[PDB]
RNA sequence: AGCGAAACCACAGCCAAGGGAACGGGCUUGGCAGAAUCAGCGGGGGCUUGUG
RNA sequence: GCGUUGGAUUGUUCACCCACUAAUAGGGAACGUGAGCUCCCUACUGAUGAAUGUUACCGCAAUAGUAAUUGAACUUAGUACGAGAGGAACAGUUCAUUCGGAUAAUUGGUUUUUGCGGCUGUCUGAUCAGGCAUUGCCGCGAAGCUACCAUCCGCUGGAUUAUGGCUGAACGCCUCUAAGUCAGAAUCCAUGCUAGAACGCGGUGAU
């Protein structure tokens, strides 16, 4: 199993749901709903569309650069295997969840800022 | 299955068939 | 040292295997026999591996490797990627490549040296074939056939390319390879012939309906005795 | 089992080097006899096909042709349902070998496993 | 339409019966024969299959099951039927004392109005140290060649509002009637664990009574073959999560079954469809017979169960990830 | 073709019967006799908490 | 059409092929009818009937008149060996009155049936069916002549070897019981009969061999002294591509003169000159120089006990026809010996391990056991896979815990700043 | 919920077979049949055979 | 027992040909389905229903109906078999066709949450509120109507026909048969599946 990002919202496609397209210029056009995949039809725009992903991290509403995300990198090299090389895996990704929501938490107290 | 009935429009062509084989002989 | 089997009851071995100098692939099914004759060809001295690509059996002429690396498509799943790096020693390097197009054996044509590519690949696929696998790339075809794999096999003593190679092609592309070049047939006439056999330095399995004249052709060319 | 798509009368367009643009289905090999419907084909299924529109060659003959591009979504065992952008076909004498030398457009995973000389006579897979 | 299913009426009642039960090995000691449940919506599944031989050997699939709310049932009498030449007649059923208000309630249309007083003379007539009682046991015990055991629902554990616990009658295929009433005698009023029926990667027939429109449906349909997946316990936590996964998730969606509850007790998963719907009462019988094929041979190794809700759509699985994905938002902070 | 009630599939299916699947059933038929008796124990608990 | 006749249709001995399609038109068609019907049904009801058999009996001899091959348009060999197995003229007169007779069961049907619909009575209508058949039967109740015959051809086609007249011939012919049975024998696998007497084998035996890569075959011939045994054997020379291997004894045995196999060559020299001749030996020495005379002649003295000198025939034969940075191998497969089939004592393949267990279809692959690790304990493989939304390989990596002291670091350094108020 | 016709009407209306007469609806021999009532359909009114 | 196709011709259809499939068998039910074509009676599908101590709960089963079907692929194999050309099958497995019964997790015509955004015909002293539009239009949507447009499921024992036998008379031999007896067809009959006689029955609760 592999769980995908949406091509127009980046929200994860579970196997079972959505819709995937392939164009004759042939790569992966994943959907996670039909709604997202009958927009797609009419040429619209990921990034106008304020529901999704795709323009809360380029217009400056949810942190895109951050140290946290860059863990979840696409990752390609395979590795051998050993029992204790992800017991720790374990331990980090529920490490890694708390420290990307706190300082989600901490952009979202430098963006409610302008009310006081 | 076939029956074993005589309906009577048979019983008597059959007596109509017998009088037949009476006048066919005697010519 | 020339051998002669069969999957499915189809005469196309190189397109659910692929044979190397250190390792081969060979697709899980409910015949054992085609993993057989490589179990009594090869033994236990290189490793045979059982595995799918991206879930399907085809798998010769979707990958691409020699004795340094090996190349798997963007369809490859995680787990049939993972048991790859659980069997292979650290000879062979493993690598997933994110691409346009998935039919590495028919684009890729490669040995332990030098290697043949499509003309319309991208930039980042030759700068990344040269570093893993160590040999150097080339974006040439053959016969005005644009997928190379597929109509040349290819290894470190000989080569075969379909019949229909002109003569011009057949001795200009001998210098790129440093070695002789021989147009000829697999599996009674067929015009498909790097997906017809699989071949390397010591070993060559073609189809049960590979005739002794192709056969004579095979032991020549690739020099096996 | 996967879904159907291309029925009894459709225009479903060339993906290899042969010559021919498009393929007329009369006929579905390996079909089931319906009552008051005609049979459907789908992906990697063989038909028999005419060409309207390609070289005098190819033209005024009755072969079979199997199907590489749905263009109705259909089920994959690994969860997601997909389909590609148009109805198409290639051409292939009865064995299973190749007319054209090299395919343009995505072939099917589900046409791939059955035909193996389509598995490599193929330019991009899925 | 097919002829054999007619006519096409109404079935009796909600719980479809049992027509026929499972032989006899008298090798074995006692052993129940079916079990019953409410039928729970349904999930999607995905595991790889092991399956030799096959198209699909090792590869991942994806498959529609359906989850059944079985909770523990209970004991509250036993039954002799003797054969006749004339078939079967019961010649002596007999009962548990201490019985709950659920098993009561069956025997009021109106229970409400009702004195309550049901069995009262009869709970007067096991105040001894036997005597009345246990010459009822042993008239079974002499003649009758099956023995079967009259049980009831825990409803008050569902998520059901019907409050009218169910009877049925379930048979025993262990061998000797000496033992069969002497295995009813020390579980009279005790409650019987569903692990203690089936176990998982078997194959099971199911009973229910059919979705009616509106004459049209509402039969009673017992379809065969189908294999349990997942036999799972209230008790232990994380039901959703495999061996593979191991994430910490109830099999039960985000806010509870499609018109059905929370599962806090004893499940069921069974491939594809069970008959009926969500609230129906299924009886489950484990399918007369050993249909040794490799169909039903193969143990199944589950890898991950969707728990997204199914109301509306799904693009999560725990409200640890919606959160995660969303943030923190204005009512929260 | 074969019918359900041809003899073939019956003299085939007839053979196998004696495989895991009716050891499978006594693996748990001691389960059975397990945790059910222990629920005959531990309401014997229950007890011995009200006989105290 | 091509060389090997065995897919025809039998001949039913004209009797027969009368109770199969006189009963067809009984089984098949409707048989009941009432005498107080509409004419007119009654008139359809037997139309149906006599052209039904009249389209019965043509079917029929539609499959053997296209079912046989004609003799004259085949080939120039394959028209005079049917002529030297079965009289020619016979044959062409057994394809002309099955000919004339599939025009005569049309013409029973196309006159009786426009006498039909101008029946009124239902006796006359019913006769006129009963005279239909009795044409139609009366034209195959004559056919047992000729349909006995074609029966014994129907068999003796049947069994008849496919030659090829462009593929590497070579006949193998001489004297009756030279030795000819046990030089076929040993060269290729093809049973013939070697038995002391005389005609041992009245047909032509084919023995099909390769060699230097190419195809060959070798055609055994029956005997020379005109018989039709002996006509067979003239003809198979004089019409197929071919070099023969005429064959001589210089012993006691054969029962014939080697002076008598000298006059054999002289006197049937007028067709074989221009076919390249190749003679093999198995007052008394001079004579033998007399066939040298011929322009095409060679000479061995040959022992057929010792396999290498009745190779060296083949060799002869097979030569006259055709003119008418460096590589890497591992160590440990050089090391390791070729598989050998059935030896008791080896390593054991797939094929083997599976079958102890059962079948080849009911053992599932098993994956474990056939790759490289670490430690071995753990070949039980389990791995995580997803966790939480976000699966395991997207994280996975060696050396990670260090990058997660990278971020750990990060976190006291954000904390004392005063990002959480 | 009220108001409220007419056409029509010998008499009833279960199958199967037999009842010679393009006649079965009451008869003969059988199968059968439990009071009471609502909603559908478009439902009904010893002949001859294969070889002139 | 179970199955039996699609296209060009109709001056009166009174002819046929290649395309598939396992195969594309013939007929009957009279003006068959021409009151489906160029407020007379009742069969049938179901639904209630008085009555046999009342009421209720668990049953039983007299009887009636009945169901699956066809093909390919892996191993057996390139083995038997054969001069070669060619090329099986049983046993062991995996799917598909059509039929049938279920079912909504996804897909889809959906829809009067007449759910939410946008626009208009028309305005209210103008923003707001949409008040309204024979169901105003557009984007999408759960709930439902509901589908080869999707997924799951579709069984084992007797007794036989043809036939092959065993012992063996008639009839001092022989013979499958006369007295016996063994095996055996998608057959039959059970098992299983549906309903439960409203005038078939049983057990048990309450005074
Ligand atoms: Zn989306």
């Amino acid at each position: 199993m592999r769980i995908y990002q949406c091509h127009f919202c980046s929200s994860p496609c579970y196997p079972g749901h959505g819709i995937m397209f392939v164009r004759n210029d042939a790569k992966e056009f994943r959907f996670c709903r039909s709604k997202c995949h009958k927009a797609f039809k009419q040429r619209r725009n990921p990034r106008k569309l304020k529901w999704t992903k795709a323009f809360r991290k380029a217009a400056g509403k949810e942190l895109a650069v951050d140290s946290t995300l860059t863990f979840a990198q696409r990752r390609n090299v395979p590795v051998r295997y050993n029992r204790e090389l992800v017991a720790t895996t374990l331990k980090a990704m529920a490490r890694i969840e708390e420290i990307r929501q706190k300082r989600e938490r901490a952009f979202y107290k430098n963006r409610m800022r302008g009310n006081k | 299955r076939q029956s074993r009935r005589t309906s009577t429009k048979l019983k008597e062509g059959i007596k109509k068939k017998a009088s037949a084989h009476r006048k066919k002989e005697k010519k | 040292m020339a051998t002669r089997t069969q999957f499915e009851n189809s005469n196309e071995i190189g397109v659910f295997s692929k044979l190397t100098n250190t390792y081969c692939l060979v697709a899980v099914g409910g015949s054992e026999n085609f993993y057989s004759a490589f179990e009594a060809e090869l033994g236990d001295a290189i490793p045979i591996v059982h595995t799918t690509i991206a879930g399907t059996r085809i798998i010769g002429r979707m990958t691409a490797g020699n004795r340094r690396g090996l190349l798997v498509p963007t369809q490859t799943t995680d787990q049939e990627l993972q048991h790859l790096r659980n069997s292979l020693p650290d000879s062979v390097k493993i690598q997933r490549v994110e691409e346009r197009l998935s039919a590495l054996g028919n684009v890729i044509c490669c040995n332990d040296y030098v290697a043949l590519v499509h003309p319309d690949i991208d930039r980042e696929t030759e700068e990344l074939i040269s570093d893993v696998l160590g040999v150097e790339v080339f974006r040439q075809t053959i016969s005005g056939n644009i997928l190379v794999g597929s109509y040349c096999s290819l290894s470190n003593q000989g080569g075969l390319v379909h019949p229909q190679t002109s003569v011009q092609d057949q001795e200009e592309l001998s210098s790129l390879l440093q070695v002789p070049l021989v147009a000829g047939t697999v599996n009674r006439g067929s015009s498909v012939v790097g997906a017809g056999m699989v071949v390397n330095d010591y070993l060559a399995v073609t189809g049960l309906d590979t005739t002794a004249p192709e056969l004579s052709v095979i032991e020549s060319i690739f020099r096996l005795q | 089992r996967i879904s159907l798509g291309l029925p009894v009368g459709a225009i479903m367009n060339c993906a290899d080097n042969s010559g021919a643009r498009n393929l007329y289905i009369i006929a579905v090999k390996g079909s089931g006899s319906r009552l008051n419907r005609l049979p459907a084909a789908s992906l990697g299924d063989m038909v028999m096909a005419t060409v309207k529109k390609g070289k005098p060659e190819l033209r005024k003959k009755v072969m079979p042709a199997i199907v590489v591009r749905q263009a109705k979504s259909w089920r994959r065992r690994d969860g997601v349902f997909l389909y590609f952008e148009d109805n198409a076909g290639v051409i292939a004498n009865p064995k299973g070998e190749m007319k054209g030398s090299a395919i343009t457009g995505p072939v099917g995973k589900e046409c791939a496993d059955l035909w193996p000389r389509v598995a490599s006579n193929s330019g991009v897979v899925v | 339409g097919h002829l054999g299913f007619l006519p096409r009426k109404r079935a009796a009642s909600i719980r479809a019966r049992v027509k026929a039960f499972p032989k006899d090995d008298r090798s074995k000691p006692v052993a129940l024969t079916s079990f019953l449940g409410y039928k729970a919506g349904m999930t999607t599944i995905v595991r790889d299959l092991d399956r030799p031989g096959s198209k699909f050997h090792k590869r991942e699939v994806v498959e529609a099951v359906t989850v059944v709310d079985t909770p523990p049932v209970v004991v509250v009498g036993v039954v002799g039927y003797v054969e006749t030449p004339r078939g079967l007649r019961s010649l002596t059923t007999v009962w548990a004392e201490h019985l709950s208000d659920e098993v009561k309630r069956r025997f009021y249309k109106n229970w409400y109005k009702s004195k309550k007083k049901a069995f009262t003379k009869y709970s007067a007539k096991y105040a001894q140290d036997g005597a009345g009682i246990e010459r009822e046991l042993a008239r079974i015990k002499k003649y009758a060649s099956v023995v079967r055991v009259l049980v009831h629902t825990q409803i008050r554990k569902t998520p059901l509002a019907q409050k009218k616990a169910h009877l049925a009658e379930i048979q025993l295929n262990g061998g000797s009637i000496s033992e069969k009433v002497d295995w009813a005698r020390e579980h009279f009023e005790k409650t019987v664990a569903v692990d203690s029926v089936f176990e998982q990667n078997e194959m099971i027939d199911a009973i229910a009574v059919t979705k009616g429109h509106g004459q049209r449906g509402y039969h009673s349909r017992t379809s065969i073959n189908h294999k349990i997946y997942r036999v799972g316990k209230g008790d232990d936590e994380a039901n959703g999560a495999t061996s593979f996964d191991r994430t910490k998730k109830t099999i039960t969606p985000m806010g509870g079954f499609v018109h059905y509850g929370e599962i806090k007790n004893d499940f069921i998963m069974v491939k594809g469809c069970i008959p009926g719907n969500r609230k129906r009462i299924v009886t489950l019988r484990k399918s007369l017979y050993t249909n040794t094929s490799r169909k039903a041979l193969e143990e199944v190794s589950l890898k991950w169960i969707d728990t997204a809700s199914k109301f509306g759509k799904g693009r999560f699985q725990t409200p640890a990830e919606k959160h995660a994905f969303m943030g923190t938002l204005k009512k929260d902070l | 073709a074969k019918s359900l009630r041809a003899s073939s599939h019956l003299n085939a299916k007839s053979v196998k019967r004696r495989g895991v699947f009716q050891k499978a059933v006594d693996a748990r038929e001691q389960r059975i006799s397990d945790k059910l008796k222990e629920d005959l124990l531990k309401q014997k608990l229950e007890d011995l908490k009200k006989k105290e | 059409m091509q060389l090997s006749w065995k897919d025809i249709p039998t001949v039913a001995p004209a009797n027969d092929l009368l109770d199969i399609v006189l009963n067809r038109t009984q089984r098949k068609t409707p048989t009941v009818i009432r005498p107080g019907f509409k004419i007119t049904r009654i008139r359809a009801f037997y139309m149906r009937k006599v052209k039904y058999t009249g389209e019965g009996f043509v079917e029929k001899f539609e499959d053997i008149l296209k079912g046989f091959p004609n003799i004259n348009d085949v080939h120039p060999f394959h028209r005079d060996l049917m002529d030297t197995l079965y009289e020619k003229n016979h044959y062409k007169i057994s394809l002309a009155a099955i000919s004339r007779a599939k025009s005569l069961v049309e013409q029973v049907a196309r006159d009786y049936v426009r006498l039909l619909k101008f029946g009124q009575s239902l006796f006359q209508c019913k006769q006129l069916k009963r005279a239909a058949l009795g044409r139609m039967a009366t034209i195959v109740k004559k056919l047992r002549d000729p349909l006995a015959y074609l029966e014994q051809v129907r068999q003796h086609i049947g069994r008849l070897p496919s030659i090829d007249p462009n593929t590497r011939t070579l006949l193998i012919c001489g004297y009756p019981n030279v030795g000819k049975s046990s030089f076929l024998r040993c060269i290729t696998k093809s049973d013939v009969d070697v038995q002391p007497y005389a005609f041992t084998t009245k047909s032509l035996y084919v023995g099909h061999f390769d060699y230097k890569y190419l195809r060959f075959q070798a055609i055994d011939t029956p005997g020379i002294l005109m018989n039709n045994i002996e006509m067979q054997s003239i003809y198979a020379i004089a019409h197929l591509r071919s070099c023969v291997l005429y064959f001589m004894d210089l012993s006691e045995q054969c029962g014939f003169t080697i002076e008598a196999q000298v006059k054999l060559f002289h006197s049937i020299k007028p067709l074989f000159a221009n076919k390249s001749v190749m003679v093999v030996i198995n007052e008394r020495a001079q004579l033998l120089e007399s066939v040298k005379e011929v322009p095409g002649v060679e000479i061995m003295t040959s022992s057929c006990q010792l396999e290498e000198n009745v190779m060296e025939v083949r060799n002869k034969a097979c030569e006259k026809l055709l003119a008418s940075r460096t590589p890497f191998i591992p160590e440990s497969v050089k090391n390791l010996k070729k598989y050998d089939p059935e030896d008791p004592n080896r390593r054991k393949l797939a094929r083997d391990i599976e079958a102890e267990n059962g079948g080849a279809g009911v053992f599932n692959v098993n994956l474990k056991d056939k790759y490289l690790l670490e430690d071995d304990e753990w070949k039980n493989d389990i791995m995580p896979e997803i966790l939480d939304g976000k699966n395991v390989y997207d994280f996975l990596d060696p050396e990670i815990a260090a990058k997660l002291q990278a971020l750990e670091e990060e976190e006291e350094k954000l904390e004392n700043e005063g990002f959480y108020n």
